[PDB]
């Protein structure tokens, strides 16, 4: 039996991956998602990730994805393959090189290790922005997801600004829809020079505050970020597609 | 015989490089230029396995900027700067760099410099990126 990561994902049918997916999942519904893809040249490996419809039972074992070193599986506990805030993803990954029996921090810090890793984790943005193409799939996504979304934020320098792009708000300009950051900024007349954000411990809260009043004078739009996580991503991203991020009721 | 690291050799061809660069000419009012590379971290290592000899480095690169802006009212504003790039790294595609710009000191009557080095200063660190790599394997690439 030819494993099925290594055909050409346009050689594989949906019925396929489902299949694939629920005998390393035990999920009873379909992957929201897969991306299967392929790197050759200096680095090479496969990898078939899958994005699920809900979110896990815990709130908040990792065994998730399960390593292959040249079609030989190795661990199904891999430690530093996929960063914490996207250990909801499923699959495996199978690696060309990679050395073999590695003493702890040699397995979790490897060159090669951390060279995957980022291939993934730019990969699987890739995968979000496909799903965000698709308005019904992508609000199943990120009310399931938006926190991981949020964590990558936190953490991720590189690809920080991407996923900004995958977040969404309830704004003064958009009470019955969340709304994104690209489209806030598509409704900025030319001298509104910054998103304007206030956060709240809820939207309730948040509507009514006496900060509202001096910006909806001028026009200006006010994302409402009600999530306790919700700020720490904004003060890490500090500015979005080159305009400044600043809180209503501060400087 | 053929691992040959090169954190060493990039760390001198970006200060080569990136030290002088600039967004405009001194003499207009909105200026900025690299006063220097404040940090390389990373790897830099170059391996030759098979006809191809390779590196997957990756690098974190950071600089400081010098230069003035469009006052108030007649003589330009000072201002210093760094600008940190999280990843400059094999496979990088000249839009997949990032330029986290920070301004020291910074006031509201600044707010055209961050502009002017979004349009006039990054589209040449990009380019200067990009040919990083060639001229890595150029060099420590070959016997």
């Amino acid at each position: 039996t030819k494993p099925l990561w290594t055909r050409n994902p346009s050689d594989i049918t949906q019925e396929e991956y489902n299949a694939f997916y629920k005998s390393i999942s035990n999920d009873w519904e379909d992957p929201l998602y897969v991306k299967h893809f392929s790197v050759e040249g200096q680095l090479e490996f496969r990898a078939i990730l899958f994005i699920p419809k809900r979110a896990p039972f815990d709130l908040f074992k990792k065994n998730n994805i399960k390593l292959y070193v040249r079609r030989v599986f190795i661990t199904d506990e891999a430690e530093d393959l996929i960063p914490e805030w996207l250990s909801f993803v499923k699959g495996v990954v199978d690696s060309e090189d990679l050395p073999l029996n590695l003493s702890r921090e040699m397995l979790q810090q490897n060159k090669i290790m951390k060279v995957i890793r980022k291939n993934i984790v730019k990969k699987l943005i890739e995968a979000f922005n496909e799903i965000a193409e698709d308005s019904e799939q992508f609000e199943k996504f990120y009310s399931a997801f938006s926190k991981n979304i949020k964590l990558g934020v936190h953490e991720d320098t590189q690809n920080r600004a991407a996923l900004a792009k995958l977040l969404r708000y309830n704004s003064t300009k958009s009470v019955d829809e969340l709304t994104s950051l690209t489209d806030y900024v598509t409704r900025m007349p030319e001298h509104q020079k910054n998103i304007y954000y206030i956060t709240g411990e809820s939207l309730k809260a948040v509507e009514k505050s006496p900060f509202l009043d001096a910006l909806k004078a001028k026009n200006f739009e006010v994302l409402f970020l009600t999530d306790p996580i919700d700020e720490y991503a904004f003060t890490q991203l500090k500015e979005f597609e080159g305009k400044t991020l600043v809180d209503i009721t501060k400087d | 015989w053929v691992d040959k690291n090169c954190i060493g050799w990039a760390k001198e061809y970006f200060k080569q490089k990136l030290v002088g660069v600039e967004a405009g000419s001194v003499k207009d009012k909105k200026y900025a230029k690299i006063k220097s590379v404040s940090s390389i971290e990373g790897d830099c290592e170059v391996n030759q396995r098979k006809g191809k000899v390779i590196s997957l480095f990756d690098l974190k690169i950071t600089v400081l900027i010098e230069g003035h802006v469009d006052s108030k009212d007649g003589s330009a504003l000072p201002f210093e700067g760094s600008i940190n790039v999280p990843e400059v790294a094999f496979d990088s595609e000249a839009s997949s760099y990032q330029f986290d710009i920070s301004i020291f000191k910074e006031t509201s009557e600044l707010s055209e410099a961050k502009p002017l080095i979004r349009s006039e200063l990054l589209p040449k660190l990009r380019q200067i990126f990009q040919q990083f790599g060639k001229d890595l394997l150029a060099t420590h690439g070959n016997d």
